[PDB]
């Protein structure tokens, strides 16, 4: 059981969105 | 290092002219080695070892 | 990490020695020292044949 | 233009070129 | 500057995807494998690692395949049956590579091949890299 | 003799002193709790 | 002692005898080829070296092939057309390998393919090795 060492070739970490609080809807 | 091959540089040239010509290069290379180990074990009894 | 300039100096000197040694033995006098075996001035002996 | 470097062989001589010796001189 | 690494660290093909090629590790003193994917897998693919001895009828040709034995590490345990093996997990992306090597040399030739020849194994590529020579 | 003809073993790179490190240790709540010290394995209250 | 050389000097296939594969060299700062012959050759086989660039549709996929230009050294003369080429001679034995590398980098992708695809080309294998990484 040889333990492999892994790492990616690409350098594109997925562009994560940012979501902000909606406008003032109320209950 | 291991010297694979020397080159061929220069030649006998007439003294009347002012220039010279290129030779050809040699070849030098790189070598490595490693080491091995010898191993074993043996046992004794203290009383017999000390009273002998 | 190696002295390539010194290696080339040594190689050039070695080539000079090797060429000089071939000269003085076989070189012709036009551009190289004339060699004794090429000049051919030493008296010569001629081995006897055999009727096989 | 590229200059290739090549080893003589992976083994010094996979089939060693064992050769006969020079024949003996005449009687 | 570019150094022409192939002189000092030659690399050879081992598993192109449809065939296995013996690699002669005798002339060098270290080596290691390198795995790469070319298409997404569907299940873990295991690989077997062998070594070959010199052929009896001809010393310059490799002999039959022999499975590599396992050597327990300083602090661990042996495998289920004491034989070396490798598995490429599912999470490996196409833009990645995996590396690993055995602890002991054994025979002069080495080889590697998948346990199965299904469609998954054809999507992997394996090669062997050598460290400084000794001749 | 030049690079791209001679092997990499003939060049020794410089060794820098800096040691990159990207890991972090998040702040702890430990200093908010009540602090007690016991020299024995059991305690009563 | 044996090492995990694949961690530092990974190897990637470039020409398996039927297909070429672009190899991404952007993450590394040196590289070099390695040629191996699996059968007796019938005639000289020349090779062409290309380089690619990141495509507009995807910044992680190579574009079309652009042929590498020549770079004369301080001694010798430029090629007839000023483009890099590699020629494997007739005398190469089945049990030997060759090595060579380009003087200049150019784009972040590289490739190699024979001038003509024939039975002689199928007897060759080409692999690429990398030096230390930058990321």
């Amino acid at each position: 059981m040889i333990k492999l060492n892994c790492r990616p070739l690409c350098q594109t970490p997925t562009a994560s969105r940012l979501v902000s609080p909606p406008c003032f809807i109320c209950r | 290092m291991k010297i694979a091959d020397y080159g061929q540089l220069g030649e006998y040239t007439c003294d009347a002219k002012c220039d010279a010509e290129f030779g050809e290069p040699g070849n030098i290379r790189h070598l490595e080695g490693k080491t091995y180990d010898y191993r074993g074990v043996f046992c004794f009894n203290r009383k017999n070892l000390q009273e002998a | 990490n190696y002295d390539f300039l010194s290696f080339m100096i040594g190689a050039a000197q070695r080539s000079h020695r090797i060429n000089r040694n071939r000269a003085l033995m076989v070189g012709d006098g036009i551009n190289e020292p004339k060699g004794w075996l090429k000049e051919d001035c030493f008296p010569t002996f001629l081995t006897l044949p055999v009727n096989t | 233009m590229v200059s290739l470097d090549c080893r003589n062989t992976c083994a010094p001589a996979p089939a060693s070129r064992l050769v006969q010796p020079p024949c003996f001189v005449c009687r | 500057m570019n150094f022409n690494v192939g002189v000092d660290f030659p690399s050879f093909i081992a598993w192109d995807g449809t065939t296995s090629f013996p690699v002669k590790i005798d002339g060098f003193n270290q080596f290691g494998f390198t795995f790469k994917v070319i298409e997404e897998l569907t299940a873990d693919v295991p690989f077997n690692i062998f070594y070959h001895e010199a052929s009896e009828a001809d010393p310059c040709v490799p002999g039959p395949a022999i499975r590599v034995p396992d050597v327990p590490f300083c602090d661990g345990v042996a495998t289920a049956d004491g034989l070396a093996t490798v598995v490429i997990p599912e999470a490996v992306a196409v833009d990645s590579f995996c590396a690993g090597s055995v602890p002991c040399f054994n025979g002069p030739w080495i080889s590697i091949a998948p346990v199965t020849v299904n469609a998954d194994s054809a999507k992997v590529q394996v090669t062997v890299t050598m460290k400084g020579a000794t001749r | 003799f030049e690079a791209s003809t001679i092997g990499p073993a003939f060049f020794t790179p410089q060794v820098l002193a800096l040691e990159v490190d990207c890991n972090i240790e998040c702040a702890s709540l430990l200093d908010l709790y009540g602090q007690i010290e016991v020299s024995r394995s059991t305690f009563t209250y």
